[PDB]
């Protein structure tokens, strides 16, 4: 497991796509990392296929698709204003 | 099909 933090661009976006959830019965995986985005250019670097376990320190094993999606955009869970992600490549 | 969302 490798931890990855980052911050959104001026439009508050990050530049990666997700899929899965409790509703899709799929683990939550990175679907694509657009180049040039923050998520493309962080160290350690996000990549397609990493499985996410936590977001800002929250176990999402039993959460849905729209629910997770709301978790990321909640720009207030971010300490120092960076979005913390824990993934399992 | 199965929904994927962009962030």
């Amino acid at each position: 497991l490798v931890l990855i933090r980052m911050k959104p661009d001026e439009n508050g976006r990050f530049g990666f796509n997700v899929k899965g959830g409790y509703d899709q019965k799929m683990p939550v995986i990175v679907s694509r990392v657009a180049p040039g985005t923050p998520a493309d250019l962080c160290v350690p670097r996000l990549n397609e296929g990493d499985q996410v376990v936590l977001i800002n320190g929250r176990d999402i094993a039993e959460h849905t698709h729209d629910q997770v999606v709301l978790f990321i955009k909640a720009s207030c869970e971010r300490h120092s204003g960076e979005l913390m992600l824990l993934v399992r490549p | 099909t199965r929904r994927e969302t962009q962030l």
